[PDB]
RNA sequence: AUACAGUGAAACUGCGAAUGGCUCAUUAAAUCAGUUAUCGUUUAUUUGAUAGCAUGGUAUAACUGUGGUAAUUCUAGAGCUAAUACAUGCUAUCUCGACCCUUUGGAAGAGAUUAUUUAUUAGAUUCUUCGGACUCUUGAUGAUUCAUAAUAACUUUUCGAAUCGCAUGGCCUUGUGCUGGCGAUGGUUCAUUCAAAUUUCUGCCCUAUCAACUUUCGAUGGUAGGAUAGUGGCCUACCAUGGUUUCAACGGGUAACGGGGAAUAAGGGUUCGAUUCCGGAGAGGGAGCCUGAGAAACG
């Protein structure tokens, strides 16, 4: 049967989704600024 | 069953070993998967670790490809006409690694028609292709050389048989009939 | 070579496997070998 | 025998856990977990014979069942959790920290910490490797793989971790003329400074080191974990400060 | 209609020259509904590795027969499609329909020409009711929902876009194709007209970073000698926008150096026709604009070719006054700055034929 | 369970109720998702070989995935049991009137001994395997090797005699008449020998014979018939000769089929004449009367067959595939079904009232 | 002879496209074995085909590397090599004189003859009795 | 509490049952003791990283009732119903950014957007505003066809949460609209752990009333192929004849399991080594199969 409970566990894990997508953008963008700085001194 | 360990044979200074114990399953032997020509029969088993292997017994459709353009398609097999293990073999027609065989050409022969518009056979210069194989597309049926071993995949992926070693199998074939 | 020589070795088993046996022959071969003799050679 | 083994007898322990030898007859085999089994220290065997905070195994189990004894910021819950060298166990009624930490005499010893110290740890990078995207990684000892690291970090490094997140905060590299900790060897738990650093071809690459009451001894490489820099180690010791009488 | 053996019964059945072939006849009575499964078999998405590789089996699975299966495919996809709107009418529709399930149509009908196209390359036949009618159909509804709507629907703004872009790269790619099999006067006005509406207004501002399927076409254009008929047609529309790009100074080396390649082909080019004389002198004026660049703006592969297009003006001399020679003067004294240390002893002969 | 033809009725008791194009796995598979008259009559890979006992009781036959045997009773109507040896069994014959000694050529180049008890030892081959006869009236296995040898195994010495001499590079198919205990040879060279036992020497070597489109034939069928003097020798083209014992003329001259190579060549007692099956893998069967060579019916499977025995009672014929099951055949036009499946006269009943 | 046997002796996976019509038409691949060893150039330029040599196969050299002398060469491409050592023998206060003969695959870019002095180094086990492959051979 | 919520038999499902325990018949480098490799491989769990339809289907156990039968942990007929059962199936970001602007930037546009099997590439070894500018030639080992990255194909072939517990909030177009806490199991790859597998150098009881052996059925290697997790005469197809040596090989005797120990003569070192630790092998007979990450189990 389909709950609140349901839909709010469904758009918990969507949230979990795009959470760990934004970590990892922003993991990546920051190691390609310090390589730049690196590479640039 | 089959062993695959080394205490059953003699030992290197002439001498006979004795039995150390009995045969354990991690030193396992199984059956060879002679595969035929025919439908495509492959059984899935369930090896160690979690590991899928396929042993496919029968074969119709096996995937080739051009190293000189460095092109691959999907295409038949007319079958074997080679294989340096045994000719026995050969004529039973048991399609295993490193064996010649003969696979068809107009899958090929599309695409160097839709790409080109040059029917082959009867960008000139990126369409030169080998006499040998311009031959073999005009017949139908090109050289092959198969690799893909068949008992631990199920697959037959193989290269199209280009100048030097097409000239050395065709060497061989020529002076096998 | 491996497996490859016909060498006439005497085996345990198999010379008493199975011998002896019947002989069902269904003539005398007293016909049968003029018979051989009046083949297609004749 | 067929299959692993799961069993650990009383006579088979590691010595320097000091187990006595008359109480039963077992003794904890350490959970499959971040650090070692042969060079490590059970939860169950810290909170009970180390420690004296409890009695018997199921007092020690309700107490990780209340969950007081958090492992790195992270919270336990098993009893043979395997502990080993330069560990944090947060008790935080008790209001303590430990480090985890080696002793001279070789056996493994609480040093009691504040969060200022609590908050970051050292860890030996051992291996540094490539993965999937084309990313960097770097291993350390106690199973922490970092991906995209510092670029000037190489092998048999020194890392400085935040705690609460896993960011890096800084490294150290391996420089002769630093302070380290022996690890293996016969004389593990000795600090002093490397003078030198040979090589073989594929063998052990030998470090001689002099110690402050100013004595040569030999270590290996694999042993040796850097900690700090001339007058600055970068965590607080034990006393005895790795002069042996 | 089965799944789990669907490449391999392809490659055994339906092959021609093989075992269980379908004879000519039986072909012509069904084909039809192999026309209509493999429709299916096509509007089946890749949203998966298996389901692209069955995606490319029917890819494979196309240009084997003949042409008039494909034909009758096509003109089925443009009867689930429609161009009676925009060829009842001049270029107006009636009834606007900018719907998603319209667009959508219109987007798979793009993958699934531009598919056929990328594998059937050269054999394939341009059906006239079924390229031309459809495409600019497609782009000039893009362009009437970029213009009509707001940015509010960013779904419908966005596929849009891409729909857009999607039809220059196969209309590039159908045009790089065939060549000059046959000529195009029949819609040449209209789809000319599709082209002057966007481009020559704002060619340079936009496609100036990176090269361009249009500036491909226009390439293209300026390479075969049958495509000059949108420059006869107009009043050098694209040859403006040509001009615009090259003065715009932001565009990027590796824009403009095809530009040149392109500028060379069309000087090359001879025509005995009306206005190919004011074409070459609004090449001069490129000529004139390429005067401050090549070592400012812009490769010695480039560098090369422009010296070679120096040359080539040189031999033919469409140019000659006293103003072309002192502009020829000052690419001399430009060019002579320029480095020699990266050419070739052939190259600096052909500057020796120019001086 | 269906007919074919259409003056004849014949039934097909077990086999794939689905014809062709649509594969077996696939099809059990879905059928499974959404009558049998013998218990696990199938082998779900392929199979080699057939000989039912002499009893008339055992069915052994051989199959490929794990290279088996399965033998079945028909007292029990299932599998009496199954078992596997090493590599695809080729050649196989029970040497006994029940299943308790068998002896195999087994693909690896080699002959191999299944027993009640167990397994007794491989023996190698020195060439190929080609083709393997037990001689009955003096003990022999001999077996055409790949080529020019034919070795000979005495059950009695245990050592090896002589390798007989055929001067070919293939040895395609061999026979023993019991009638008359002489040694019958077909080589795809267009050559048949004959040889004598007790004496040591070939006798016999004819038949060269070409086809319409003038190519070599490739005998794949060298029988005879019950009477022990007119032979059968059949090859590649559909071609079907019938010789008598000692002429060069054949008695039976027929062509049929295709060029896929017919398999087997079988006699059949019937109450007043002979009649002949041929089996080939242009998934085809024709069932001929001999006086006149006529084929008076035929079977089509829809899918290939590489062997056939027919019952001696009368009615089944067994057939050994690469299909999923093992597919026999019951004739009402020779005579009813045997004393085990004494039920099936009124499945006929059924089919014909349906 | 480079073609001896009824299989294209050949190593896996190198290609040379007869597209470009390149004037060294056979392309070789080595490696630098390294452990205080050179690679020689009858190994890094020769004509030969091999798995088991240390420069030119795909076996690489690790573990222990040992030393010998050429006894007997009519194996092709193996050579038994003899260790020369003195015993550990408690009775009579002295030593023994024993000796050990070991099989080592030899590459054909090394010319050897019996009496040579070389090193070698362990490999992966190729066959039932060779365990070595050489790196360095030297005349006597 | 009018969907259950507390309590819980039975049954489905998941996990484990290869740990532990017991005896010494065997075997003289067979295991073993020490040492090394895995650049020759496999590993459930742990730990840590790691993935851009308001929810579809059946088919049953458990359970009710008719039974046959002499009967075991005997079954059949008929009637229900669940899943983490089984089978299925869906949902906008980055690069150059003209242009306007200087702060802090967007803004049209041109482009890209998981697992197999094969094939191809890369990863190579001078001037000074003496205040200031450059105005030139990945990691890894001792190394790897390495990690990795890319293209084109390829596959009877894939996971890319249709789950579960507690509480119940934040906003506001007060819709039950859209978000949001803590945590239980699942899922790919990699690392870690626990292991498993083969291996390099040395070390065995007595014996010439035992000098000659393998050479067939491989005994030595090479070419090539199948077999599992992987090299491998492991085995198979062709070729040669290879190796042990009184430096005693080979087999022949041990009522010999091995390693550590204990007793023993004031001493050379001698007798148990059965004990209580680490290894090794094994529980109607034989053959073939079974599940599992892990057996040739003792089921």
């Amino acid at each position: 049967l389909v709950t609140p409970q349901r839909l709010q566990r469904k758009r918990h894990q969507r949230a979990l989704k795009v959470r760990n997508a934004q970590a990892q953008r922003e993991a990546a963008a920051e190691y390609a600024q310090l390589l730049a700085k690196r590479l640039s001194e | 069953g089959i062993s695959r360990d080394s205490r059953h044979k003699r030992s290197a200074t002439g001498a006979k070993r004795a039995q150390f114990r009995k045969k354990r399953k991690f030193e396992l032997g199984r059956q060879p998967a002679n595969t035929k020509i025919g439908a495509k029969r492959i059984h899935s088993v369930r090896t160690r670790g979690g590991n899928k292997k396929y042993r496919a017994l029968r074969i119709e459709t096996g995937n080739f490809s051009w190293a000189s353009e460095g092109i691959s398609k999907k295409t038949r097999i007319a079958g074997v006409v080679y294989h340096p293990s045994n000719n026995e073999l050969v004529r039973t027609n048991t399609l295993t690694k490193a064996a010649i065989v003969q696979i068809d050409a107009t899958p090929f022969r599309q695409w160097f028609e839709a790409h080109y518009g040059q029917t082959l056979g009867k960008r000139a210069a990126s369409a030169k292709i080998e006499s040998s194989v311009e031959s073999q597309f005009s017949a139908g049926r090109l050289y092959a050389c198969i690799s893909s071993r068949p008992g631990q995949s199920g697959r037959c992926d193989g290269y199209i048989l280009e100048g030097e070693e097409l000239a050395f199998y065709l060497r061989r074939l020529t002076a096998k009939k | 070579s491996k497996g490859r020589k016909l060498n006439y070795s005497v085996q345990d088993p198999i010379a008493n496997y199975e011998a002896p046996i019947t002989s069902g022959y269904k003539w005398s071969d007293d016909q049968i070998d003029e018979f051989f003799a009046g083949l297609l050679g004749q | 025998a067929r299959g692993p083994k799961k069993h650990l007898k009383r006579l088979a322990a590691p010595h320097h856990w000091l187990l006595d030898k008359l109480s039963g007859c077992y003794a904890p085999r350490p959970s499959a977990g971040p650090h070692k089994l042969r060079e490590s220290l059970p939860l169950i065997v810290f909170l009970r014979n180390r420690l004296k905070y409890a009695l018997n195994g199921r007092e020690v189990k309700a107490i990780l069942m209340q969950r007081h004894v958090k492992v790195d910021g992270k919270v336990r819950t098993d009893t043979t959790y395997p502990a080993g060298f330069m560990d944090v166990i947060t008790l935080d009624a008790t209001n303590e920290n430990f480090r985890l930490v080696y002793d001279v005499k070789g056996r493994f010893a609480v040093h009691r910490i504040t969060d200022e110290e609590a908050s970051y740890k050292l860890g030996k990078v051992k291996k540094v490797q490539l993965g999937k995207k084309g990313v960097p990684y770097v291993v350390t000892h106690d199973g922490r793989t970092i991906r995209y690291p510092d670029p000037n970090i190489k092998v048999n490094d020194t890392v400085k971790i935040d705690l609460a997140s896993g960011k890096i905060t800084d490294f150290i590299k391996f420089d002769a003329g630093k302070l380290v900790y022996v690890t293996g060897g016969r004389n593990l738990g000795r600090i002093g400074t490397i003078v030198h650093k040979e090589r073989h071809d594929g063998g052990f690459d030998l470090v001689h080191i002099k110690d402050s009451l100013d004595n040569t001894f030999v270590t290996r490489l694999n042993n040796v974990f850097v900690i700090g820099e001339q007058g600055k180690p970068y965590i607080s010791l034990p006393k005895g400060k790795g002069i042996k009488l | 209609l089965d799944d789990t053996l669907f490449k391999d019964e392809i490659t055994t059945f339906l092959t021609e020259n093989g075992s269980q072939s379908i004879k000519a006849e039986d072909e012509k009575v069904v084909m039809p509904y192999v026309l209509r499964i493999f429709f299916g078999r096509a509007q089946v998405p890749p949203t998966s590795g298996q389901k692209r590789s069955r995606k490319i089996a029917v890819i494979s699975v196309l240009p084997n027969f003949k042409k008039p299966y494909i034909n009758d495919f096509l003109s089925l996809a443009s009867e689930r499609l429609d161009y009676n709107y925009f060829f009842g009418n001049s270029h107006q529709i009636n009834s606007s329909k900018a719907t998603l399930k319209t667009i959508r149509r219109m987007t798979g009908f793009v993958n699934i020409v531009n598919s056929t196209l990328s594998v059937l390359r050269t054999n394939f036949p341009l059906h006239t009711n079924s390229v031309l009618q459809p495409l600019i159909y497609s782009i000039a509804m893009a362009y009437y929902v970029l213009d009509t709507e707001s940015t509010e629907e960013v779904h419908l703004r966005k596929m849009a876009s891409n729909l857009r872009q999607q039809g220059l790269k196969c209309l590039s790619s159908v045009f790089e194709f065939v060549g000059n099999t046959f000529d195009w006067s029949t819609s040449m006005e209209d789809i000319y007209a599709v082209v002057v509406k966007p481009r020559i207004s704002h060619f340079s501002d936009e496609n100036l970073q990176q090269p361009s399927s249009l500036l491909r076409l226009f390439l293209y254009w300026a390479h075969n000698p049958s495509l000059y008929q949108f420059l006869y047609y107009d009043e050098f529309a694209t040859a403006t926008a040509l001009m615009d790009t090259i003065s715009n100074q932001h565009v990027k080396e590796a824009v403009i150096g095809p530009i040149i390649e392109a500028a060379d082909s069309i000087i090359r080019n001879p025509v005995n026709d009306d206005h190919y004389v004011d074409l070459v002198t609004l090449i001069c004026t490129s000529c004139l604009k390429i005067l401050p660049s090549l070592y400012v703006k812009l490769d010695s592969n480039s560098i090369s070719t422009f010296l070679n297009l120096l040359v080539s003006i040189t031999e033919m001399g469409f140019i000659q006054d006293d103003h072309v020679r002192s502009r020829l003067i000052s690419s001399l004294i430009s060019i002579l700055k320029g480095k020699l240390k990266k050419l070739q002893e052939n190259d600096t002969q052909k500057i020796l034929k120019i001086l | 369970k269906s007919t074919s033809a259409n003056d004849v009725s014949v039934y097909q008791v077990s086999g794939t109720n689905v014809s062709r194009s649509l594969p077996d796995w696939i099809a059990k598979k879905r059928k499974r998702q959404l009558v049998e008259l013998i218990q696990d009559f199938e082998f779900s890979e392929a199979s080699n070989k057939i000989k039912v006992s002499r009893d008339g009781q055992y069915c052994m036959a051989t199959g490929t995935y794990k290279p088996q045997i399965h033998v079945y009773d028909f007292a029990n109507l299932s599998l009496k049991f199954d078992r596997h040896t090493d590599a695809e069994n080729v050649d196989f014959t029970i040497l006994s009137d029940d299943w308790t000694k068998s002896v195999h050529l087994q693909n690896d180049r080699s002959i191999q001994f299944q027993n009640k008890g167990g397994l007794h030892y491989t023996t190698r081959i020195p060439k190929f395997g080609r083709s393997l006869v037990y001689n009955k009236v003096n003990c022999d296995l001999y077996v055409g090797a790949s080529g020019n040898e034919l070795y000979r195994l005495n059950l009695e010495k245990g050592r090896f005699l002589n390798p007989f001499k055929l001067d070919t590079e293939g040895v395609n198919h061999v026979s023993i008449n019991e009638v008359n205990g002489l040694l019958a040879a077909g080589t795809e060279t267009n050559v048949v020998e004959f040889w004598d036992p007790r004496s040591r020497s070939r006798v016999s070597k004819l038949y060269l014979e070409n086809n319409i489109d003038n190519r070599p034939f490739q005998v794949t069928t060298t029988s005879f018939r019950n009477d022990g003097l007119t032979f059968a020798c059949g090859t590649s083209n559909g071609y079907s000769y019938i010789y008598d014992l000692r002429t060069s003329e054949p008695s039976i001259i027929k062509d049929q089929g295709y060029g896929f190579d017919i398999k087997k060549i079988i006699w059949l007692d019937n109450v007043g004449t002979e009649n002949k099956i041929v089996t080939c893998d242009k998934r085809i069967a024709k069932i001929w009367d001999r006086l006149d060579g006529k084929a008076y019916a035929s079977m089509e499977p829809s899918v290939d067959i590489n062997d056939i025995e027919h019952v001696p009672g009368t009615g089944m014929f067994f057939t050994a595939n690469e299909s999923i099951p093992m597919h026999t055949y019951y004739i009402p036009s020779l005579g009813p079904s045997p004393r085990w499946c004494s039920f099936l006269d009124s499945i006929t009943e059924e089919l014909e009232e349906k | 002879t480079v073609q001896s046997e009824r299989a294209f002796q050949k190593q896996p996976h190198i290609f040379n496209n007869p597209k470009v019509k390149t004037s060294k038409r056979t392309k070789r691949w080595y490696k630098n074995a390294g452990l205080g060893f050179k690679t020689p150039k009858t190994a890094i330029e020769g004509s030969y085909i091999d798995k088991k040599c240390p420069f030119t196969g795909l076996v690489s050299i690790r573990g222990k590397i040992l030393t010998g002398t050429v006894v007997s060469t009519k194996m092709h491409r193996t050579i038994v090599i003899r260790r020369a050592y003195l015993h550990y023998i408690p009775k009579y206060n002295r030593y023994e004189k024993r000796h050990k003969n070991v099989p080592v695959h030899v590459s054909p870019a090394f010319r050897v003859q019996v009496g040579d002095i070389v090193t070698v180094g362990q490999c992966r086990p190729i066959s039932k009795t060779v365990r070595f492959n050489v790196v360095k051979v030297s005349a006597a």
